[PDB]
RNA sequence: CAGUACCGUGAGGGAAAGGUGAAAAGAACCCCGGGAGGGGAGUGAAAUAGAGCCUGAAACCGUGGGCUUACAAGCAGUCACGGCCCCGCAAGGGGUUGUGGCGUGCCUAUUGAAGCAUGAGCCGGCGACUCACGGUCGUGGGCGAGCUUAAGCCGUUGAG
RNA sequence: GAGUGAGGGCGCGAGCGAUAACGUCCGCGUCCGAGCGCGGGAACAACCGAGACCGCCAGCUAAGGCCCCCAAGUCUGGGCU
RNA sequence: CAGGCGGUAGGGGAGCGUUCCCGAUGCCGAUGAAGGCCGACCCGCGAGGGCGGCUGGAGGUAAGGGAAGUGCGAAUGCCG
């Protein structure tokens, strides 16, 4: 704060000791380093970006996985109709699920995917699947060789 | 992420407040003060534990020697009158059978003593 | 039921106290008079007080003079106005001014 | 009339069928009629004889009707910043019902 | 000189009980009802001696 | 929960004394008699006991050679002076007064010590006025 | 409505001070009346809703209540039988205290404390080793003679 | 992975000192400190005993005690004060 | 079941109390979140946790564990 730089007396002083106008004693003075924009940059690899979901879904297949690897629904751009294949398939907002659709097509379509996935590109979101269940894929190749 | 103070402390010292009701000076209106009594009152309440028992105890002791001297006999050796007997009991508290209906004790003299012949 | 007020003063609340315990437990008569005719501040005020008190309490509250007993009041204090005191070597001779407060009450006989 | 014996470092006496407390001791609720030994009686309307023990071939009908309850206490060190409490207390307490001998 | 502590309210009312307001006095009057105090003048009863305000 | 509180007592009464009572020596177990010795209901907190006296107490069992061999002094001075008096003195000054002291040395104390004392009639009668009992024990 | 009040001589230096409500709808009227500051009424879901008004604790306030007290000695509180006013049919639960017992506190220093060796206004409220990076022993692990890629580039709402 | 030498009281060996000090240096033993929580000690950490969560209107004994202010024979002698 | 248990610094075991995360297009919630005054029941050795009443006036975040400007009587401290 470029403080008034040094101030009061000594010996006597306002009884209370001091010299440094940094006064880290009030609700506006210096203190300590609690945060730091350094939200710390730690991480890992793909040598695990794999194994994880492996064992997970297996048991999530004992749940009811499946995944046409590529299925229609209709206008692939009109939300409703997509779900029309939700029912003509066997799903309904309850036990949650997700999926990978590498095409803008159903993307610029699935719009608001509550209780559901609506992916397309690739980032991987296992977690949210935890709060969900079943699912579908875009070719084993799309997942990654 | 941010964090402050708030209400925590007061509570921790409010406990005292409640336990302090009835005390005199600051000991009835202070966290560091009443705190400082939870120590006196505290330790002395508990502590006064051995105290309280140590009280009602010997209290028995005398009232006992008191009228036992009436019938004649007296403590120490008296207790013996019990030993030379055949067992030993009464928890000098029960020895209240002198408070209400003592001639009960009377025989007890005849008891203890008689072992010496 | 025979009541008024006693707040928003400019001075010493403890100086009132006994002025009331002086005329507590009495009756409308007692107080109104005696004290009204008793020097040393307080008077000129507690006065206008009792006038409005039972004036309405015997208005939009319908009471009865003469019988209105002197319940009591609420010996209490108020706010202040700040002003420091100069001195030798411009020291710290400081203060303000305690105003006063308290309550007004009598009843139906 | 009165009567007397004990219950583990605690000598008691009674009259008819009263009961309050004296810690806890095994044997389910008060569905049983448990009873130990004794020593004197009550020099009055019926007696006048203690002697060596007395609990020889003689006991006392101590009814049950359990009601075991968890009480409370309250501790803390206290000295010179060595008051390390963080520990109140309870203690046992059984509720049953006597009879006699 | 100078002390070093804080005042006690106990001693508060203690030494100040003798402050129990000692109320003034008063008496009757003649004509109307100017119940005046030991030697005074008021137009509530006027009087009948020297001559001040009014009487009836 | 045995208590012992009988709900009051109302102390006893008795009488005694003669040229053959060893002053002081007796004292001790004397008061230890009033408070409520024979008083079973004796709940140390309450103040029972009796109500006793000592007539022809003047000069009673002159004890031993305490005479001249003891200066009953406890009256502390103020400017630099208190009191003294030995045996061949007090023995004189209110014989009753005297005896009082001898014991006064040890005695009990507190709201209780005080009360159990109230009843301390003595002197050198015999015959204890304002009486209303006195089962004297030799 | 502060870089102001303000303190300065310059430089300089620096304050306090957000919160009625859905809507001011912001008080009509008439008896206290010095304007002030009152009571009613009304609006008003809400006046323990009205202008240092949000909700409003705490130090400091007694009205007024209840239990205490003028032989009396004390870190004071405690433990004890007892009595003394609310509540439970009962069991008791209470509040307080008589006396009796019992009682050297508290926060910092050191052969050595309670201590007139310091500090302690008082209550509230703010207050102190993360973390970066860097070094280095353990821990669930995976790979495991093998075991780990920066700075970018497509791409990432996001992610990658 | 941390304290660490600013210890001292007692007793003994022993040097200091006017067998001068609740002192100094060591040794050592010691326990206080760190056991100012017991108890005795009349009141007083370092001297003796005794080393610590419940409940106790429970009992046995060591230090240590039995006229008083509070506990248990003004016991028994048998003398000697 | 023998045992252990005072114990300054130090060094372990946890647990507890204390503000963002997803859970939060899940769930209480005006027959109330939240503050509170009160609670003399229950659960917590404790940490506390409750747990229910009356004043209280607009939101809360489950199990879980994932992050920590706190776990503040005080320093003749800052301030009010």
């Amino acid at each position: 704060a470029y403080s008034g730089r040094k101030i009061w007396p000594q010996k006597h002083t306002g009884r209370a000791r001091h010299g440094d106008i940094g006064a880290p004693i009030f609700v506006g003075g210096g203190v300590v380093f609690g945060p730091k924009p350094r939200d710390y940059s730690y991480t890992l690899p793909k040598k695990v970006r794999k194994k994880g979901l492996a064992m997970a879904v297996a048991d999530r297949a004992r749940e009811g996985k499946l995944l046409l690897v590529e299925a229609f629904a209709g206008v692939n751009g009109k939300t409703k109709e997509f779900l029309a294949w939700a029912k003509e398939a066997g799903l309904d907002g309850s036990e949650s699920v997700l999926l990978v659709t590498g095409n803008e097509l159903v993307r610029r379509a699935a719009r608001n995917l509550p209780w559901v996935v609506t992916l397309a590109p690739e980032g991987l979101n296992v977690y949210d699947i935890v709060r969900t269940e079943r699912l579908v894929m875009d070719l084993d190749a799309w997942e990654v060789f | 992420p941010r964090a402050k103070t708030g209400v925590v402390r007061r509570r921790k010292h409010k406990k005292i407040l409640k336990l302090a009701k009835g005390y005199w000076g600051l000991r009835s209106k202070s966290f560091r003060k009443a705190r400082e009594t939870l120590f006196a009152a505290g330790n002395y309440a508990y502590a006064h534990r051995k105290r309280r028992k140590r009280d009602f105890r010997r209290l028995w002791i005398v009232r006992i020697n008191a009228a036992c001297r009436q019938h004649g006999l007296n403590y120490s050796t008296f207790i013996h009158g019990l030993k030379k007997a055949g067992i030993e009991v009464d928890r000098k508290n029960l020895a209240d059978l002198a408070v209400r209906e003592p001639q009960v004790f009377a025989e007890l003299v005849e008891r203890a003593k008689a072992a010496q012949g | 039921e025979a009541k008024a007020i006693a707040r928003y003063v400019r001075i010493s609340p403890r100086k009132v106290r006994l002025v009331v315990d002086l005329i507590r437990g009495k009756s409308l008569e007692e107080a109104r008079n005696i004290l009204r005719y008793t020097n040393k501040r307080g008077a000129y005020f507690v006065a206008k007080v009792l006038e409005s008190a039972a004036a309405n309490a015997v208005n939009n509250h319908d009471m009865l003079e003469d019988r209105l007993y002197v319940k009591a009041a609420y010996v209490d204090e108020g706010p202040a106005l700040k002003r420091v005191l100069p001195r030798a070597r411009g020291r710290a001779d400081i203060i303000k001014k305690r105003t006063s407060h308290i309550t007004v009450i009598l009843g139906e006989k | 009339m009165f009567a007397i014996v004990k219950t583990g470092g605690k000598q008691y006496r009674v009259e008819p069928g009263l009961k309050l407390r004296v810690e806890k001791l095994d044997a389910e609720p008060g569905a049983t009629v448990e009873l130990p030994v004794l020593l004197l009686g009550g020099e009055k309307t019926v007696v006048g004889t203690p002697v060596v023990e007395g609990a020889s071939v003689v006991a006392e009908v101590l009814g049950h009707g359990r009601g075991k309850k968890i009480l409370v206490s309250k501790f803390k060190a206290k000295v010179q910043y060595r008051r390390k409490k963080g520990h109140r207390q309870p203690y046992t307490e059984l509720l049953i019902k006597e009879i006699r001998g | 000189p100078v002390p070093k502590k804080k005042t006690s309210k106990a001693r508060r009312d203690a030494r100040r009980s003798h402050h129990a307001l000692t109320p003034p006095i008063l008496v009757p009057c003649p004509e109307c009802k100017a119940m005046k105090p030991p030697h005074t003048v008021c137009p509530e009863c006027g009087y009948y001696a020297g001559r001040k305000v009014l009487e009836v | 929960v045995k208590t012992y509180v009988p709900k009051q007592v109302e102390p006893r009464w008795v009488l005694i004394d003669a040229e053959g009572k060893t002053l002081g020596r007796l004292a001790t177990k004397i008061a230890t008699l009033l408070r409520g010795k024979h008083r079973p209901d004796w709940t140390p907190n309450v103040a029972m006991g009796d109500f006793v006296v000592v007539v022809n107490a003047d000069k009673i069992r002159v004890t031993g050679k305490k005479l001249e061999q003891k200066i009953y002094t406890r009256y502390s001075g103020y400017p630099g002076g208190l009191k003294k008096i030995p045996l061949e003195k007090m023995l004189a000054t209110h014989p009753e007064r005297v005896l009082e002291h001898a014991v006064k040395g040890m005695l009990p104390k507190g709201p209780l010590g005080r009360r159990l004392f109230k009843r301390l009639k003595v002197y050198a009668g015999p015959d204890h006025p304002h009486q209303a009992q006195r089962p004297e024990k030799l």
